[PDB]
DNA sequence: CTTGACAAAAGTGTTAAATTGTGCTATACT
């Protein structure tokens, strides 16, 4: 379960960390999550993925 | 049940397909090279920034404050060293982030090899040791065998492991089992010594003796010494070890105290102090200042010679002649007294 | 009370022996 957010350029957030709705990610403010949860950077398929959960 | 708890924690956790293993070896060493490649970018040791990576991996604030009050400044050499990695171009981005997942490939292959460690361990009991103690050493010695192995050689990481996990367990025997210290030379000489006493008892039908069982350790090896070493290898005795069939007494109570002046000890070494201070004043004034000079009656030190007839400021050996005297006077007073011929033990 | 001469005792600095601590091993093994 998860929402996934391809990118071009680099990547600002890291694997692990937290994000909440409308917070940027990757390619300087292209793409943002609308959801909350933790996000993991994909290098093979160059994507970000938030799969939802809070941070609790 | 902790053993339950933790063998059941373990059991969550499923094993590892050969793929698996492979692939996890694969991106763990691919993420140390990268430290080593960032090593190269940022000019900046292995280790630091390992440390860096696992402080964002395996918890937050808690890899920080409790490795003991003082280790690496949370706000201040952490997060500035993480700002500057932070800044570089692409490569070494893509090279930060293969790092990290380096790092958790690490930590799931441990888990599994800890159910592989679980079993181990399983193997070593009867120790002087716990289980459970057993178990997290074969885990930091898991730990170990993971960070050392090589896939390329294409044998089961199992193997290689399960060395790993019993020479740690007997690091554990040798460093913990026994009260007192005994460091894995003797520990290792004890075992082979008892292993040897077994096998000839086995043979002669009997117990043996220091000479046969010296001999059979081969060259070096007497009596004296096997004897010593089994001197050293008994474990002492617990002091709550019941005495009798009483359940009132302990092993420990029964043990009295000599470190301790008894009453009578006191009385002694008072009397012993006034009596010679009374037969001391009989003395000139002098000769008798020299003598507690002497034995340590003023600052409990003992003043030599020289030092007396420095004080004094007359020659040292003046000095010796007076005490000579003073002896011999006292020879006397106390040949009549008889009040001090005692204390003689 | 004194002085000088001497060896025995207690010191002081570099070395050898043994002593102890640490790491490593790869059929596979969970």
């Amino acid at each position: 379960k998860a929402r996934v957010y391809p990118f071009e350029d680099d990547v600002e957030v890291t694997t692990g960390d937290r994000v909440a709705p409308g917070d940027v990610l990757a390619d300087g403010g292209k793409v943002k999550s609308e959801i909350y949860g933790r996000v993991e950077v994909d290098l093979v398929r160059n994507v970000v993925r938030v799969v939802e959960s809070y941070d609790i | 049940d902790p053993v339950r708890q933790y063998l059941h924690e373990i059991g969550q956790v499923p094993l590892l397909t050969l793929e698996e293993e492979i692939d996890l070896a694969r991106k763990v060493e691919e993420g140390m090279e990268a430290i080593k490649k960032l090593s190269e970018a940022t000019g900046l040791d292995q280790e630091l920034i390992r440390e860096v990576v696992r402080a964002k991996i395996l918890g937050t604030a808690r890899i920080q404050k409790i490795p003991g009050l003082k280790e690496k400044p949370d706000p201040k050499t952490v997060e500035e060293v993480d700002g500057k990695l932070k800044s570089l171009p692409k490569e070494l981005k893509r090279y930060l982030h293969i790092a990290r997942e380096g790092e958790a490939a690490r930590q799931h292959l441990i888990e599994a090899n800890l159910r592989l460690v679980v079993s181990i361990a399983k193997k070593y009991t009867g120790r002087g040791l716990s289980f459970l103690d057993l178990i997290q050493e074969g885990n930091q010695g898991l730990i170990r065998a993971v960070e050392k192995f090589e896939y390329k050689r294409r044998f089961k990481f199992s193997t290689y492991a399960t060395w790993w996990i019993r020479q740690a367990i007997n690091r554990a025997i040798a460093d913990q089992a026994r009260t007192i210290r005994i460091p894995v030379h003797m520990v290792e000489t004890i075992n082979k010594l008892s292993r040897t006493a077994r096998q000839l008892q086995q043979e002669l039908g009997r117990e043996p003796s220091y000479e046969e069982i010296a001999e059979a350790m081969g060259p070096g090896w007497d009596a004296k010494r096997v004897e010593e070493t089994l001197k050293i290898a008994q474990e002492p005795v617990s002091l709550e070890t019941p005495i009798g069939d009483e359940k009132d007494s302990f092993y420990g109570d029964f043990i009295p105290d000599e470190n301790l002046p008894s009453p009578v000890e006191a009385a002694a070494q008072s009397l012993l102090s006034e009596e010679l201070e009374k037969a001391l004043s009989k003395l000139s004034e002098r000769e008798a200042m020299v003598l507690k000079l002497r034995k340590g009656l003023i600052d409990g030190r003992e003043h030599t010679l020289e030092e007396v007839g420095a004080y004094f400021g007359v020659t040292r050996e003046r000095i010796r002649q007076i005490e000579n005297k003073a002896l011999r006077k006292l020879k006397y007073h106390e040949s009549r007294t008889r009040k001090l011929r005692d204390f003689l033990e």
